[PDB]
């Protein structure tokens, strides 16, 4: 179906050019190819829902990127070495396999010949690998939320950097593997990624610069339409009783306990909670900024006064909360660590609990009794929401 | 056709360098240039030139470069060719060589690309990139062209290296048989050139604040090799090869073979032929400078007040802080940093270390200054290690042997290296940094590697008291919770306060809800954020002196800056010692770097030294300024024998004083009224006596 | 060089020039150029070879430019190997 | 002398004591709103002289490297800074933004500009001459 | 260790005085053929604002002691 839709994009193209005057002589652009980014399928349900049933299907996914494999090429067409015979040769794929024909050249002087293939004028395409975790939104317990390798063809490369928080709309696949990889043969129960068709940029909304190619025109055609796409659902009814409830006159009191009915009068508690889930305005700067557009609210008092409680239920409220206990946690586990994987030679980064909660908010028990060592990456994320973590390898600032 | 497009590069590239390049004579060099290089080169042994981009444009409308730039490795060895027909006429080098190589290298590109700029479009092509430079590898001789002989013919085959595996031929070229027996590779009649592989990373102007940087390995071959060092930034220059990997394997997977063999997996990796690493001299900055900017530092220079329309622009966002500020403008603006006679060499770097209490915008000032001052870093500290703060040892797997991290302290050089909370890092890492601060470079024995790294940077701190705010109860000595050497290496120091008030707490609520008020961004100041780089780029050349007989008056002024501290009997001081006479001369050197003078005069000494010294009513500098003007004219008027002095005569003194006061009559009327409160104050005052 | 060592100032020529830009220290700089110049060892297979090369630490303080005088030492001399306490790692001050 | 821009005796002392005028200095002052008037503008076009300057090399950086056609404005501004204005002559961004307007606007036969949402994208490369043109300072 | 080169700092009135002005003094004087000529010499001249050996003398001094 995207095949037929983008023969029939190029071919509406060729009736309006025919149509309207001049645009690409009708050959430019009947040369060059055209692509379809269909996005916003009907969002799966993440992950753990995915089935060896719907192999070949058009999933969406959310959840940050954890590590991007450095840009890779990919063999599209190529150039063969010109011979002694003196008439270099180039040929594309179309496939796996790759055919260098015997003899020679255009005239046999060679029949017998050993071709050869310049593997630097030779085109290239870009592949880059980015592996993927989904958001703890239905992770249960005793897992870490799961990973999706991901491939990317070309046009939404490096659109997702490290750390994003990017959504995706794509295809699924399933490969076999080798084991001794001497032999021909393979191995059952094949390996998955998704074949990205689309990627919803980093679903937020910095705008401090660019990343990539075209696909920033695509952003832009992306941010306009942010009513309805955003809201994921809106009508005047569901629109008309929000605006009712915002006439009630004691909202303030009301929403507050109907947070966490089961808590009892200690509303007040649950007045600042409700404020914290609104929490500011993200006033961006030219000059200074990162002004932290959202707050922090400490809570203590006697043992046993439903604090703990208020937590549990403020996480569950929330969808991308994060809950997390103190002196069972280390500073690592509290701001993401980054490691120089010697693989690819690249800064992934693992496991960030306050990263997780990129936007909404965390919770943290004990905060007491967490550890002097501890109870520091706090000191500098809580004022500049950012991380600057200079290790033997790396030093690099991330944000969260 | 594309034997003949390579041929139509030859013609006019021979063409090009065969006739004049630069049109100058008679005041810079002579019309013919490249021939001057031909000549230079054929004296010595270079043998590489490096030619201009510009000049290639210049040739044929650019129509040449932009063909020479979109496709060039197809180029290379043509053009490499195309060389020799000229060379071998002009400058017989060739034959007297027993060899045949010349890297010809461009430089001064028009577009730089930052790296996550690197597409597989650009493949092949000829492209500049920034970066910073990060664990060079050995040097490893590689071969280029080597010597094949036939297993029985035992013939010479001149058989050419693609850097992507043994190459061989396939009939013994010797006609004496068309064997396939594999020609017996010689090493002696075998041109290897040496090349060093470094890993460049993206450095921070370019990455989006909050990101990851990118990085990537790059090839250098030629003499360009050696040239880097880690921590240099550099503007490399070169092709776009892509290099074959065995070593992928799994993940991507569809990866295709050359069946009709074994799959070909590649990865991108840049080769430059020419590096450049460069970050009176005015002589050089501003004849390169064209004649049009020279207007605009004109003005930015000739202003009366720069120095102060500049330092109450330092912060647009931050409240006031006249002191700190300051701090920092001179702190981008260095000392000299020129060595003694032979014997040694002496620092010439600032050092501010502000320690303030909570919420006095402390980190701003550098969540500032490290996006705004060139090649600069933030590091939270008590995150971050000693040994990642200096330097790492590593080992890699290119020859199986240890070598360098960069660090944040090598690829901090010539820039600001900003640091948070001291204190709360362990003294485990406090100790890594003391070499960078006086000695200026780091040395490092370990894993057998015995090396040592200059590190010019300037640094700063941001430390928190103690007990997190410091009781105006106690001392300052047994308050700051570190040593005496970390106390004193800082050449400045700033114990900031937080009080309370209302003429203050008030104005500062307002700007802080101005800043909150998006709209209301009147926090434009009189120098945008981008002209004071530029006019910074230019002051970081003056290199003045102390001629000026202030020289002797600094000496009696730095006595009394021992004086006034007296701890315990005539006992040391805990803050001041001879360093601290060395900050003065280098901030006095960098007042007079920032007012674009040089020859420090005495008032400079005075104001880094009252700088260095700090730890109705109204605007509180006007009035002191009133009050110190005033006080001078009097004593004047006392030794001169002068009749007398009134207040309207001080006042019309003033209308002398301050004409470039401008603004209107209006003004006149105003600050005449200021200046007869002023005055009268002083009266109320005991500061001068009245008489009738 | 025998017309200039000769003299009767040398011993203190030499110690007011061992130091290019340092003010006073002339016991320090004394023991600098003490410990530069070195004495003649002697091996001892009787008890044990003592060497005659000299040894000195420097308790500074801070301020007095000591470490401008080891890096002076570390230009003039001709084995000097710097290497500072951060860096040490045991195994690389000695041999491994 | 050659522009070598510095000051060594403006900063002496407070020399300016001989002019002893009378209330005289107001008739300076009428005349100084006047030349604040021109001179602001003078300002100004110092950057129409400025940006000028820079832009005589900027129809050869995206020039001689770029010739992909849909490229945007944010990118080819970020492009130009931290381009070779990283060395002696830096620039700023808002202000590569404005040598693109002018830039169009000094060439718009080839160089077309239209904005969609957010950033103007920049038109498809055709590689005129250009001084011709730059001559209108 | 043999030799402890016990070094202090003490507040002087007068004795810093002069160490200041010699270390302004040193502040100052760190900063063809024949202006090669005319920069050695003065190099050297410098050398001998420090009246006693200059060093390249020195460096050849001891590795000549040493030998
Ligand atoms: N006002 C209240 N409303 C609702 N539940 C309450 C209230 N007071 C006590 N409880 C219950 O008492 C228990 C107290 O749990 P929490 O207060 O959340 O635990 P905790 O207070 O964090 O314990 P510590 O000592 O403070 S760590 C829970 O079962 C609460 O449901
Ligand atoms: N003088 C000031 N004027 C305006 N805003 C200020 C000022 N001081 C602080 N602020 C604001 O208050 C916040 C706190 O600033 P700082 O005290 O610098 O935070 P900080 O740098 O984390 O301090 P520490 O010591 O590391 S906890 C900042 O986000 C500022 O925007
Ligand atoms: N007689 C002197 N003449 C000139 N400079 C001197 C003199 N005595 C001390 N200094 C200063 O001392 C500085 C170097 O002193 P250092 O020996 O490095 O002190 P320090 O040992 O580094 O301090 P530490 O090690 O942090 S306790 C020089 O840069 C001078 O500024």
């Amino acid at each position: 179906v995207i095949s037929i839709m983008d023969q029939t994009i190029k071919d509406c193209m060729v009736s309006l050019i025919v149509d309207n005057n001049l645009d690409y002589d009708l050959d430019e652009i009947e040369t060059k190819f055209y692509k379809v980014r269909p996005y916003n399928v009907g969002s799966c349900k993440g992950m753990r829902e995915l089935n060896p049933n719907d192999i070949d299907k058009l999933i969406n996914l959310k959840g940050l990127v954890l590590r991007s494999t450095p840009v890779i090429p990919d063999m599209k067409v190529a150039f063969f070495k010109c011979n002694v015979c003196d008439h270099t040769m180039a040929v594309e794929i179309d496939r796996g396999v790759i055919q260098e024909p015997a003899r020679c050249e255009r005239i046999d002087c060679n029949e017998p010949n050993s071709m050869s293939l310049i593997h630097n004028r030779c085109s290239f395409a870009d592949k880059q690998v980015i592996k993927l975790q989904e958001t703890p939104d239905f992770v249960p317990d005793g897992q870490t939320p799961h990973s999706i390798s991901l491939c990317v063809y070309d046009e939404l490369v490096d659109s997702c950097r490290a750390g994003d928080r990017i959504e995706v709309t794509g295809t699924f696949r399933s490969i076999p593997i080798r084991a001794n990889s001497r032999q021909r043969v393979l191995k059952s129960l094949y390996k998955t990624y998704v074949d990205v068709v689309h990627v919803k940029k980093v679903s937020d909304k910095r705008l401090d610069v660019d990343t990539s190619t075209i696909e920033q025109e695509l952003m832009q055609n992306k941010v306009d339409h942010n009513e309805v796409e955003e809201v994921r659902q809106i009508t005047d009814q569901d629109l008309a009783k929000i605006r009712e409830v915002a006439a009630r006159e004691d909202l303030y009191s009301l929403l507050a306990r109907s947070i966490a009915p089961s808590i009892y009068e200690l509303e007040d508690v649950k007045k600042g909670i409700l404020l914290q889930l609104f929490g500011g305005t993200n006033k961006t700067f030219t000059k200074g900024g990162r002004y932290r557009g959202d707050i922090n609210i400490l809570l203590c008092g006697d043992p046993s006064t439903s604090k703990s409680q208020i937590l549990q239920y403020v996480h569950k409220i929330t969808p991308r909360g994060v809950y997390t206990s103190g002196k069972g946690s280390s500073a690592v586990g509290l701001t993401a660590y980054i490691t120089r994987d010697v693989d690819t030679k690249q800064l992934v980064l693992e496991s960030g609990a306050l990263v997780l909660s990129d936007g909404g908010v965390c919770c943290i028990d004990e905060f007491d009794k967490m550890s002097d060592s501890t109870r520091s990456v706090l000191h500098e994320v809580m004022e500049q929401q950012t991380i600057s973590i200079a290790k033997a390898g790396i030093i690099t600032t991330l944000n969260a | 056709v594309d034997d003949v497009t390579g041929e139509k590069v030859r013609e006019a590239f021979e063409q090009f360098l065969e006739d004049f390049s630069v049109q100058s004579t008679d005041t810079g060099e002579v019309e013919k240039v490249y021939r001057a290089q031909i000549e230079f080169m054929k004296i010595y042994d270079l043998n590489t030139i490096y030619i201009d981009y510009q000049h290639l444009s210049m040739r044929e409308n650019g129509a040449l470069a932009m063909a020479i730039s979109e496709q060039y490795y197809r180029f290379l060895p043509f053009l490499q060719k195309g060389l020799r027909r000229v060379v071998r006429k002009y400058a017989p080098e060739l034959l007297n060589t027993s060899e045949r190589v010349f890297q010809i290298s461009f430089f001064n590109l028009p577009t730089v690309h930052r790296i996550r700029d690197i597409r597989s479009e650009k493949i092949g092509s000829l492209l500049s990139i920034s970066g910073t430079v990060t664990r060079t590898s050995e040097v490893r001789p590689e071969l280029y062209k080597a010597s094949f002989t036939c297993d029985m013919c035992r013939a010479i085959v001149d058989n050419v290296e693609q850097s992507f595996k043994y190459t061989e031929p396939t009939f013994c070229p010797n006609p004496s048989c068309e064997n396939r027996a594999f020609w017996t590779l010689n090493v002696t009649r075998s041109r290897f050139l040496d090349w060093q592989k470094v890993r460049i990373q993206e450095n921070a102007n370019e990455i989006p604040t909050g990101s990851m940087p990118r990085t990537l390995d790059v090839i250098l071959r030629g003499d360009s090799v050696e040239r880097a060092k880690p921590g240099d930034r550099c503007k490399f220059t070169g092709v776009e090869i892509v290099v074959p990997d065995v070593t992928q394997l799994g993940l991507p997977g569809v990866k295709p073979s050359s069946t009709l063999v074994r799959d070909l997996t590649y990865k991108i990796s840049f080769l430059a032929c020419h590096v450049i690493s460069i970050g009176r001299d005015q002589e050089v900055f501003l004849n390169s400078l064209s004649s049009d900017e020279i207007n605009e530092l004109k003005e930015m220079v000739k202003d009366e007040h720069i120095y102060d329309k500049l330092v109450r622009s330092i912060a647009p966002a931050v409240f006031g802080h006249e002191a700190v500020k300051k701090g920092i403008l001179l702190q981008m603006l260095g000392g000299v940093h020129k060595s003694t006679v032979e014997g040694i060499k002496l620092r010439g770097d600032i050092n501010i270390c502000v320690v303030g209490d909570p919420s006095t915008s402390k980190s701003q000032f550098l969540k500032y200054v490290v996006g705004f001052a060139p090649r600069s870093v933030y590091t939270s500290g008590k995150a971050s290690s000693a040994a990642g703060l200096t330097a790492a040892v590593v080992r890699d797997e290119e020859g199986g042997d240890y070598t360098i991290e960069a660090g944040a302290l090598m690829l901090a050089d010539n820039g600001i290296c900003c640091i948070d909370e001291f204190d709360k890092m362990d003294i485990s890492d406090q100790v890594a940094i003391h070499e960078a601060m006086e000695q200026q470079t780091i040395s490092i024995a370990k894993a057998g590697i015995h090396a040592t790294l200059n590190a010019r940077t300037s640094i700063l701190a941001a430390a928190n008291p103690v007990g997190g705010r410091y009781n105006r109860k106690l001392s300052l000595r047994g308050n700051l919770n570190m040593t005496a050497p970390i106390m004193s290496r800082f050449d400045l120091f700033f114990v900031i306060l937080d009080d309370c008030n209302e003429k203050i707490d008030t104005e500062l609520a307002s700007h802080i809800v101005d800043l909150h008020m998006k709209r209301d961004e009147a926090i434009e100041p009189p120098f945008s954020a981008e002209q004071l780089r530029r006019y910074i780029k230019y002051a970081r050349t003056f290199k003045p002196i102390l001629t000026k007989e202030a020289r002797s008056y600094l000496v009696e002024k730095y006595k009394e800056l021992r004086k006034d501290d007296a701890q315990g009997f005539s006992r040391s001081s805990y803050r001041i010692t001879v360093r601290q006479l060395e900050s003065m001369i280098r901030l006095s050197e960098a007042i007079a770097r920032a007012n674009c003078v040089d020859e420090i005069t005495p008032s400079f000494i005075a104001e880094a030294y009252d700088l260095l010294r700090q730890s109705t009513t109204v605007t509180y500098d006007k009035y002191v300024s009133m009050m110190n003007m005033i006080v001078r004219k009097i004593a004047e008027v006392d030794r001169e024998g002068a009749e007398e002095l009134t207040a309207v005569d001080i006042v019309d003194w003033y209308l002398l004083q301050k004409e470039n006061d401008l603004g209107s009559l209006a003004e006149y009327w105003e600050e005449r009224r200021l200046a007869f409160k002023v005055i009268k104050r002083l009266v109320k005052d005991r500061i001068l006596m009245e008489i009738h | 060089f025998r017309k200039i060592s000769r003299d009767r100032g040398i011993i203190d020529k030499i110690i007011s020039s061992m130091a290019p830009s340092i003010y006073g220290h002339r016991d320090i700089k004394t023991a600098v150029a003490c410990s530069l110049f070195g004495g003649v060892p002697k091996n001892v297979n009787g008890k044990h070879s003592i060497r005659g090369d000299i040894n000195v630490l420097l308790l500074g303080d801070p301020g007095t430019a000591k470490s401008q005088i080891l890096k002076y030492v570390e230009k003039t001399a001709h084995r000097a190997v710097f290497a500072t306490g951060q860096g040490a790692s045991a195994v690389g001050l000695t041999a491994s | 002398n050659s522009r070598y821009l510095a000051n060594s005796k403006e900063n002496f002392m407070y020399k300016e004591k001989m002019p002893d005028s009378q209330a005289n200095l107001m008739d300076r002052l009428r005349e100084r709103e006047r030349r604040s008037a021109a001179l602001l503008s003078q300002r100004q076009k110092r950057y129409q002289q400025f940006l000028a300057m820079k832009m005589t090399q900027v129809f050869d950086i995206l020039f001689s490297l770029t010739r992909g056609q849909p490229y945007t404005e944010t990118y080819l501004s970020s492009l130009i800074v931290d381009s070779l204005q990283d060395s002696n002559n830096p620039i700023g961004t808002k202000e590569a933004s404005e040598i693109l307007a002018g830039l169009q606007g000094i060439l718009p036969m080839d160089i077309s500009v239209h904005q969609v949402d957010g950033g103007l994208k920049v038109y498809r490369w055709n590689s005129l001459d250009k001084n011709r043109f730059s001559k209108l300072l | 260790f043999d030799i402890l080169c016990v070094v202090r700092d003490l507040v002087d009135e007068e004795a810093d005085e002069r160490l200041a002005t010699f270390v302004v003094d040193s502040h100052v004087r760190s900063h063809q053929l024949n202006a090669r000529q005319r920069r050695l010499q003065r190099q050297r001249k410098k050398e001998e604002e420090i009246s006693p050996i200059p060093q390249e003398l020195l460096m050849k001094y001891i590795h000549y002691a040493r030998t």
